RNA sequence: CUCUUAAGGUAGCCAAAUGCCUCGUCAUCUAAUUAGUGACGCGCAUGAAUGGAUUAACGAGAUUCCCACUGUCCCUAUCUA
RNA sequence: GCAGUCAAGCGUUCAUAGCGACAUUGCUUUUUGAUUCUUCGAUGUCGGCUCUUCCUAUCAUACCGAAGCAGAAUUCGGUAAGCGUUGGAUUGUUCACCCACUAAUAGGGAACGUGAGCUGGGUUUAGACCGUCGUGAGACAGGUUAGUUUUACCCUACUGAU
């Protein structure tokens, strides 16, 4: 999981598997990821994998930019619409799920976060934090 | 306005790009994880060669199918994208392949650049072991 | 320059060993002089045509049978595929030579530009016949010793065999690869008519950044799509396209710089699959790998016409 | 010139519900396709009222993809007779 | 299929840090074959889903040892079966093949585990089409499409309860 993230993240609740066709939240040309698999994702029969807020997944993307496409590139999860807990004690959700295309270093490959990123996923990646407006 | 930031002196543009071009065509490479030699085998009877898993092809020498079982070769070409795989010649007895191959590979932050790299292809003599197994007498069907 | 290869002498004695030995030996000399100028234009752009010995073998015992051949080249880009060395083979025997070039398909061209390529097709002294299968002349007629029927494939040289004898004697075929081991035809019987198989010959410009995806490369077999894709976009305008195919495509949606106007095809092979309905696997996406041939296989056919004008660089010769 | 007692697969069509080899080859769709489509054809063993090719409309016919939609599933829980 | 036995040579003159000759001893039933011994007054016939347990011939994890082991990364071997060993595209598939994550995606057995547990895609009746064969009825281990999956309330076992 550790991927060039900066620390440890809490357990956000798992918000969109595999599958999911989360939106793109930044400048890079894509509209839309297709998740196809989570980096640092434990295996359980049947249990397919999930991906949480501020997760490193392997996406594609479906929609825009044709340089983009047909490709299998890393994106970092921004916005989820699952309610999830933070530790003092808000329940907190988005209104759709957002993910950002990003290096498997951890550096983005776009230039400007359009709409809020949460915190969780804001404070685990130095890169992220650079090039976000609006936090939570 | 800027400085190359590897070896320094250089000023380039602001059309979107990185260190100088000694610095990305010495330092950088998109070129690495593939060997610049590679062995195929052949039969000198039905001229038939293979990827070692499966079925020969059925090809000649000098054709436009080499670059397709070469392709299926395992090398790093089919991941770093694929353009321009024409061929070149070589003296029929020499019994080489040689193929040039241009990738675009990705730098390290959004900038594409041309490649020219070579490899080899040398092949080697076999029998086609399924057609020795043909001319032993083991049982009929 | 240099692009054909030559079989000097025959010299009638003897020995087929050595008769094949020096023939094989001759033919690569060709190759190796084709690589050594392939080393001088640049690294990348190779000229599309063939090197193995059968099928020049096959040319090489037809041109001195016939000793005098006849092109059959398309009118929609006739200044390229006039090779330099072939009306310049047709010299080496001292004899009746100069071999009255003919260009066919050429319904498609009106009276503005007929006239007009025909001033190119006599200023600069080139053998020339105009058919739709010195100066007064609008068009030869169906009406209007052997001979050697030499064109490099889909020019309708099959369908040229088809309108002067009725005797159906080559199979054509819709993709080029079919013109190969050829038949000849007995018809007036004091004169005799040979074939030549498919022979693409090399010429030394637009190979990749190319305009010959018009008869040369499989269309239902490409690889580059985008390529092609632009090369329909720039010729043949928007308000002929949606004339053509009667879809709404662009009013130009993006205003940047990029496209600006007469729009590239990244908004056209979507514009087009988006009203076909063919889609990908997994998203609903017009797929431009599926749209492009069926633009490729409508434009070259004659629907999407296009001609270059003679080899000056004009603006537009053709007016829809 | 012929060879069997007649003729020697014509126009078309195709790995087709007909292709053994075979998951045929090339392209394409996919992150990945023994599937689908287009193309090729010496086709074990296609073919012209033992009817061939193409076809609008129609189909509780067979097949592939997309959009919408969903407990089909992740991953189960609860309620009623 | 795996284990040892002498190991020509190769591995930079380095017979063993690993691999490879000729031939050679031998094992396990987890497979190809050979008989016909058991069931012909029927032991429900492939695969998948589900679930439990066992073996070691160890893929990962634990601890060691040895290398052309400087570190890093690898290789090989020893104890070791405690604990894990996936999500998908195509195919009925077992098998195979890619994609991707992972510490790792090891090999097997229990009537080739498991249909009064399920499903019925395949095979394997009767309908029909094609191709080849046959004069023909018809054949094909060839292709294709449709095609009823029954019973527990008894004994034991197990789970809970007197
Ligand atoms: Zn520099
Ligand atoms: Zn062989």
């Amino acid at each position: 999981s550790g991927n060039g993230a900066q620390g440890t993240k809490f357990r956000i609740s798992l918000g969109l598997p595999v599958g999911a066709i989360m939106n793109c939240a930044d400048n890079s040309g894509a509209r839309n990821l297709y998740i196809i698999a989570v980096k640092g994702s434990g295996s359980r029969l049947n249990r397919l994998p999930a991906a949480s807020l501020g997760d490193m997944v392997m996406a594609t993307v479906k929609k825009g930019k044709p340089e983009l496409r047909k490709k299998v590139m890393p994106a970092i999860v921004v916005r989820q619409a699952k309610s999830w807990r933070r530790r003092d004690g808000v329940f907190l959700y988005f209104e759709d799920n957002a993910g950002v295309i990003a290096n498997p270093k951890g550096e983005m490959k776009g230039s400007a976060i359009t709409g809020p990123v949460g915190k969780e996923c804001a404070d685990l990646w130095p890169r992220v934090a650079s090039n976000s407006g609006v936090v939570v | 306005t800027l400085l190359c930031c590897n070896c320094g002196t250089p000023i380039d543009g602001s059309t979107g790009l990185v260190m100088c071009y000694d610095c990305i065509k010495l330092t950088v490479d998109i070129t690495q994880g593939i060997p610049r030699e590679a062995n195929i085998s052949f039969c000198r009877n039905c001229e038939r060669f293979l990827q070692p898993p499966g079925q020969w092809i059925r090809a000649e020498l000098e054709s436009r199918e080499l670059l397709a079982i070469c392709l299926r070769r395992l090398k790093g070409l089919t991941k770093v994208r694929l353009v321009d795989a024409s061929f070149i010649w070589t003296e029929p007895h020499s019994r080489r392949i040689r193929i040039k191959l241009t990738v675009q590979g990705e730098a390290m932050t959004n900038t594409i650049i041309q490649q020219t790299f070579e490899v080899e292809y040398i092949v080697i003599a076999m029998q086609c072991p399924d057609c020795a197994r043909s001319y032993t007498t083991n049982t009929w069907r | 320059d240099l692009i054909v290869p030559r079989r000097p002498e025959w010299n009638e004695g003897m020995s087929k060993f050595q008769l094949d030995r020096q023939e094989k030996e001759a033919f690569l000399e060709w190759r190796r002089k084709l690589a050594h100028l392939q080393e001088s234009n640049e690294d990348l752009l190779l000229t599309p045509f063939e090197r193995n010995i059968e099928v020049w073998k096959q040319l090489w015992r037809v041109v001195e049978r016939s000793d005098l051949v006849v092109q059959i080249v398309d009118a929609r880009n006739p200044l390229l595929f006039r090779s330099v060395d072939l009306e310049r083979y047709v010299k080496e025997s001292d004899d009746r030579k100069a071999n009255l070039l003919l260009v066919n398909k050429a319904d498609l061209l009106t009276k503005k530009q007929r006239i007009a390529w025909a001033k190119y097709f006599i200023s600069k002294n080139i053998s020339f016949t105009f058919y739709s299968a010195v100066m007064e002349k609008v068009k030869i007629l169906s009406i209007d010793i052997n001979i050697g029927l030499v064109g490099y494939p889909n020019v309708g040289k099959s369908s040229t065999i088809n309108s002067l004898v009725g005797a159906k004697k080559v199979s054509v075929s819709s993709t080029p690869g079919k013109t190969k081991h050829f038949q000849t035809i007995k018809l007036s019987d004091s004169v005799m008519l040979c074939d030549c198989p498919g022979l693409v010959f090399p010429n030394f410009a637009y190979n990749k950044g190319e305009l010959v995806c018009n008869g040369v490369l499989p269309i239902d077999q490409l690889r580059d799509y985008i390529g092609p894709a632009g090369l329909v976009a720039e010729r043949i305008p928007k308000y002929y396209i949606e004339a053509i195919y009667g879809i709404h495509i662009q009013t130009k949606s993006r205003d940047e710089g990029g496209n600006g106007d007469i729009p590239t095809a990244q908004e056209l092979l979507v514009a087009y699959a988006r009203a076909r309905g063919y889609m990908t696997q997994g998203y609903g996406s017009a797929d431009e790998p599926r749209a492009s041939r069926y633009i490729l296989k409508d434009y070259v056919n004659g629907k999407l016409l296009y001609v270059n004008p003679p080899p000056h660089l004009e603006d537009d010769t053709p007016y829809t």
